[PDB]
């Protein structure tokens, strides 16, 4: 997006972990052994994130 | 076998750093989870009924609306507490 | 109240750990059931400390002030320097 | 919060007792920890009330009419 | 009675159904929810037709699913006092008929069976006619108005509904046959 | 209901006969094991006991009672089409459903109106 | 589903709310009986609810932690006055007309209040300024402007006593004692229109609910017993207390239906009110602490809630928490600066809740299959249902086996895991950061001896705090907010706060001082 | 400050509360301790972000 504060960017993360510990299917092929939250790490550097943010 | 104390300092350093939801978990989630049934009028402790598997308020009379909110059991116990007095608190209910 | 078996594992049948035994924590010294009043009995053990560990040096019988009985165990533990002694 | 915890940790390391001398040309105040504390807690009047008085024009550079 | 109505509402949505259509999964979750239950203010919900549109989630802490807000609609049979009901009558039982007024059954006391002396079978167990031998059939359906609605909770098998019996132009159709031969002698006579 | 109501239209059980019929087939092509959930095929019994209005024609029947008279109520075109009171003194019956008791040759025109 | 608290009114009570929140009436002063049995319309009645094991309660029946505990009541012979609003009760009346009850201030004036104090009443100081003022100019009439009646002054003692000076003969104005009665009676005649001029709302502060008819009586497990040694089920001094209330009022019935001489009556309404007063405030002012039997007094609800050790600080301020250590530092600089050596030990008994997912069904599966007692193994495993269970040996295979999508395995710490590291005091936010997890075998937490300056630590004996978050998000806000290197500069002075300290400075002066010189074998090693 | 428990839990408590009491005073709970006090995120960092996403993901 346009900028991504500390904020945000943790909001998102926490967000799409919870998700796809929950049973949501991941949109990028990972190693096998990995936690959710690192594959949420993953998933937010490769650049493919599903949830946006609303601003004032 | 008891726990460390997470003191009042910890707690601003953690509102410091800006982290709301492991300031959640730190406080409430592992400690004293609690769930309580309200009137939408009065604001008092709804009362439920296990005889009769309804919740009513015994002030009140009511059981068009009571709502379930979550709590920690030390407010539940603080309120207990200020209506042991001959404070009342009302609670105004919000839906997120 | 009755805690696992293997807790009770090296008392005599009059009740009191046997000298010179290794115990490694939540290991029960002495034996000890108290009457039901707060058709059952309560278990009132006197055990080890849930994380320490040593071996029994010596247990003592007395008849205390009062008349009853009165039993004192004293658990000996080696401990070697290691990282974090000051 | 950040400013809070910014102005209070260092408060650990002032020196409550200061000098306590002025010594040759100057006014004992309270410094450190009481200071900061005067302050903050806006007393009606601090413990060493001492004003600076900045000359005019004349009398700032002659010894005599100062 | 039957009627539509169009309520908006907010659905949960589960992570599971996130590769579904929204539309599908919000009815597949509202049939879970709102289906089987009778509304104090509303009837038996019965059926959600169809959600008309869906709009975007809101994650809220903590949960990880998507609350969104939504607009359907669904048919309700709405039950309504001092109204006329055409339902299958059963269960007939010393003190009320019952009668299949939809998805709830309702209940006629035998007093408002007839207006004759209050009767009712014993050994046959549907109906003996002390005076006007007007008889009535497990099989057969009446038509009844209403005199009291039984509001308890929002499940249907506690509630019940009282229909009377007594009120000219109900009866079984063999019932308002004769009446209507009656009417028919007096405006030809 | 949940909150916000947002409307509500009154329709005929012939109206709602094909619905439960949707149902019906929407369940058993999806190979659930009952026809429709609970206390749904209770109602299509009744509905079926005077399936007969074709629901189409039940609402032609609803909107000729509109655009007869203007005291109308689709819920009152509703029943009159359920239950056919062709009968003069039946028709009477019904209007102390109602709150009050109009014209009869209003009830001359929902004879003539009921016969489609 | 759920809703949240969104705001909270506070207002005072009534008499008629108090009879319809309790569900018993408590008369007889015993608290318990033989073989417990507690004893109807005793002090720890079930009907109020259960604490112990074994018994239900009436009102809503389940077990002892099942019973949230419910209020009783105890309908008072005569009324007295509360300890909290005994100032506001002497304002009242030294303010208020005696006959027609209403303010003594003239209808101008009522108007111009009127106006002014709708005006901006959202700040309290302003409000409070003008409540005085008002207070004041009453005050300062002698005769009320509605009749023309002497409004004689009144007085006011520390321990909630008010004797006003009553008309005597010859003006003497005699202190006339006044009594809880009358001052309700005074307070009810007074109007609700001009109400919020004397700072009160006609709707959840009733002047004459200031004054006590009936009062409640706490849940059974608001006021817990706790048995001793000998089994003496010492209660709450709660209890006591409310014990010496019945007993007293108990006392004050049967001497008021008798028709005694009414000074005894008045004794025992002085007595009864006196012990009112301490149990809503053990330490109100002008009264003498009720001791214990040891000489300590008694912990009433008012300090019950105040104090560093009170309900509303260091009870939910501050809490004791799950999943959390504490021992000592020792230094290791062989790790990055964001890990922290852990010791096996602890990291057996802390665990971190995961979902099996497709991608770390295989790793959850061995380490199950690990068991509790190797290092790389879990402790419960949680069904998709919601049952927990507990591994062991005789079930190791079986659970590994049932593993599938949407279970839930406590695991060990294991490497990469992110953990919080807290030192105190805290005084600053670098007190607490989140490390990567390292394992190692001794006892004592490593930390790398550059991140020493934020924590302020030395390895002389200090001790840390170790906590490891359980959820997704706790998880995620830990490893992007709280990271080590992400605090490298300091929020105080935009500084570096992380650097080298000691033998880092003077191995780099000793490195790149003139004249030093390394041989190959140094180079390489030294590099590597 | 405008909420009563926010003053209660700094000093004085008894005295504000029964203050608060008498004045019939509205806590709108807007601050961290309020927040804190009934387990709800507070409203600073990342308790005040929202998020919206849409549901037909796609999985690729
Ligand atoms: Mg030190
Ligand atoms: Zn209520
Ligand atoms: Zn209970
Ligand atoms: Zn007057």
């Amino acid at each position: 997006m346009f900028k991504y504060t500390r904020f945000e960017k943790a909001r998102i993360i926490g967000a799409r972990a919870l998700q796809i510990s929950m049973g949501a299917p991941v949109l990028i092929d990972v190693p096998p052994g990995i936690t959710p939250l690192e594959a949420a790490i993953l998933e937010f550097e490769k650049g493919v994130i599903p949830i946006t943010v609303i601003r004032p | 076998e008891g726990g460390l104390r997470f003191g009042e300092m910890e707690r601003d350093v953690l509102v410091g750093h800006g982290a709301a939801m492991l300031l959640i978990e730190r406080l409430l989630e592992e400690s004293d989870k609690t769930e309580v049934w309200v009137c939408e009028n009065c604001g008092h402790i709804a009362l439920e009924d296990k005889r009769r598997r309804r919740v009513y308020c015994p002030v009140c009379g009511e059981e068009e609306r009571i709502s379930k909110v979550e709590m920690s059991y030390a407010f539940k116990l603080l309120l207990d507490e200020l209506k042991a007095m001959v404070i009342r608190p009302k609670l105004n209910l919000s839906e997120r | 109240g009755y805690r696992g078996e293997k807790y009770y594992r090296n008392l005599d049948e009059d009740g009191l750990i046997f000298p010179e035994s290794k115990v490694e924590g939540k290991d029960v010294l002495v034996g000890r059931t108290s009457p039901p009043r707060f058709q059952e009995r309560r278990e009132t053990s006197v055990a080890v400390r849930p994380s320490e560990k040593g071996v029994v040096d010596k247990v003592i019988i007395t008849e205390t002030g009062d008349g009853t009985k009165l039993v004192k165990v004293t658990v000996r533990d080696l401990r070697i320097p290691e990282l974090g002694d000051k | 919060t950040v400013a809070a915890q910014s102005i209070g940790e260092p408060s650990t390391q002032m020196t409550l007792n200061t000098f306590h001398y002025a010594g040759v040309a100057e006014i004992n105040v309270t410094l450190g920890l009481p200071r900061i504390i005067e302050i903050v807690d806006a007393r009606k009047n601090p413990s060493t009330p001492m004003m600076t008085v900045y000359l005019d024009e004349e009398h700032r550079y002659d010894r005599a009419k100062a | 009675m039957y009627k539509i109505v169009t309520v908006k509402d907010v659905v949960r949505i589960p992570p599971t159904m996130f590769t579904m259509d929204p539309k599908e999964a919000a009815k597949i979750i509202l049939r879970e929810t709102y289906e089987g239950t009778y509304d104090k203010d509303e009837g038996v919900i019965l059926s959600i037709l169809e959600v008309k549109d869906i709009k975007d989630g809101i994650i809220i802490p903590g949960d990880g699913a998507t609350y969104h807000e939504v607009v359907f609609d669904v048919l309700v049979w709405e039950p309504k006092i001092h109204e006329v009901v055409e339902g299958y009558v059963a269960d007939v039982m010393p003190f009320g008929a019952f009668i299949r007024i939809g998805p709830i059954d309702g209940l006629v006391h035998i007093s408002q069976l007839m207006d004759d002396y209050v009767v009712y079978d014993e050994r046959n167990k549907q109906f003996v006619g002390k005076e006007k031998k007007y008889l009535l059939k497990i099989g057969d359906l009446v038509r009844a108005r209403i005199i009291n609605i039984s509001a308890k909770s929002k499940v249907i098998r506690e509630n019940r509904i009282g229909l009377t019996m007594r009120q000219p132009g109900l009866g079984k159709f063999e019932w308002i046959e004769k009446e209507k031969k009656k009417e028919k002698e007096e405006g030809k006579k | 209901i949940g909150r916000g109501k947002l409307g509500e239209k009154y329709i005929t059980i012939a109206e709602a006969k094909e619905l439960l019929l949707k149902r019906r087939e929407e369940e058993v092509k999806a190979g659930i094991e009952e026809p429709l959930y609970y206390e749904a095929r209770l109602a299509l019994e009744h509905a079926e006991r005077f399936a007969k209005l074709p629901a189409d024609k039940a609402k032609e029947a609803v909107e000729e009672l509109m655009n007869a008279f203007e005291w109308m109520s689709d819920r009152i075109a509703c029943k009159i089409v359920d239950i056919m009171p062709e009968d003069s003194m039946d028709l009477r019956v019904i209007f102390a459903k109602e709150e009050y008791q109009p014209t009869q040759e209003e009830m001359k025109q929902i004879l003539d109106i009921l016969d489609k | 589903m759920k809703k949240v608290i969104g705001s909270i009114e506070f207002g005072i009570l009534s008499p008629q709310e108090i009879r319809k929140m309790s569900a018993v009436e408590v008369t007889v002063p015993d608290t318990y009986d033989d073989d417990g049995y507690p004893i109807e319309g005793g002090v720890m009645d079930k009907r109020m609810g259960v604490i112990d094991p074994g018994l239900r309660c009436e009102t809503c029946g389940g077990r002892a932690g099942e019973c949230p505990g419910h209020f009783g009541h105890i309908e008072l012979a005569r009324p007295v006055i509360h300890v909290g609003f005994a100032k506001t009760i002497y304002r009242i009346l030294e303010s208020t007309c005696r006959e027609c009850g209403r303010i003594k201030l003239t209808d101008e004036e009522i108007e111009e209040y009127m106006k002014k104090i709708e005006l901006a009443r959202n700040r309290r100081s302003e409000f409070n300024e003008i409540i005085k003022e008002i207070h004041k100019k009453a005050k300062e009439r002698m005769v009320c402007p509605h009749c023309g009646a002497p409004q004689y002054p009144i007085k006011f003692e520390k321990p909630t006593i008010y004797w006003e000076i009553r008309k005597d003969e010859q003006g003497n104005e005699y202190r006339h004692r006044l009594m809880p009665t009358e001052v309700r009676d005074w307070l009810e005649k007074i109007p609700d229109k001009d109400l919020p001029l004397l700072g009160l709302d006609p709707e959840k502060s009733r002047p004459e609910w200031m004054v006590l008819t009936v009062l409640p009586v706490p849940p059974v497990t608001a006021r817990p017993s706790i048995t001793l040694e000998t089994g003496i089920r010492a209660e709450d001094d709660l209890t006591h207390k409310l014990v010496d209330i019945i007993r007293i009022n108990n006392r004050l019935k049967q001497n008021i239906e008798a028709g005694a001489p009414q000074l005894i009556i008045e004794d025992l309404w002085d007595l009864l009110q006196y012990h009112v007063t301490t149990y809503i405030n053990n330490e109100a002012p002008g009264v003498p602490p009720a001791k214990h039997k040891s000489g300590r007094p008694l912990k009433t609800l008012a300090q019950r809630l105040k104090g560093k050790e009170g309900r509303f600080r260091g009870n939910l301020s501050g809490k004791r928490v799950n999943f959390s250590a504490r021992t000592v530092i020792s230094p290791d600089p062989m790790i990055s600066i964001n890990e922290v050596g852990v010791p096996v030990e602890v990291a057996m008994e802390l665990t971190v809740p995961e979902k099996v997912t497709e991608f770390n069904i295989e790793r959850l599966r061995k380490m199950v299959l690990n068991g509790p007692d190797k290092y790389p193994g879990a402790n419960y495993v949680i069904d998709p249902e919601g049952r927990r269970r507990r591994i062991m040996d005789s079930n190791k295979e079986t659970l590994a086996n049932q593993l599938d999508i949407g279970w839930t395995v406590e695991r060990h710490l294991m490497d990469g895991d992110i953990v919080l590291f807290n030192r105190q005091p805290s005084l600053h936010r670098m007190s607490i950061m989140a490390h990567r997890v390292r394992v190692m075998p001794y006892r004592t937490f490593r930390l790398n001896l550059a991140v020493c300056p934020p924590y302020n630590a030395d390895f002389d004996g200090d001790e840390m705090n170790l906590h490891v978050p359980q959820t997704e998000e706790a998880q995620a806000e830990a490893r992007i907010l709280m990271e080590v290197q992400n605090h490298i500069i300091s929020p105080r002075y935009g500084g570096p706060i992380i650097g080298g300290i000691q033998d880092h400075i003077s191995g780099g002066y000793l490195l790149t001082r003139e004249g030093a010189y390394f041989t190959r074998d140094e180079v390489e090693q030294m590099l590597m | 400050k405008s909420s009563v428990l926010a003053r209660a839990a700094f000093e004085i408590t008894v005295q504000h509360l029964f203050e608060a009491a008498e004045k019939g005073e509205v806590d709108n709970l807007n601050g961290v301790i309020e927040n804190v006090l009934i387990g709800q995120p507070v409203p600073v960092g990342t308790g005040m972000v929202k998020l919206t996403m849409k549901l037909p993901l796609r999985p690729q």
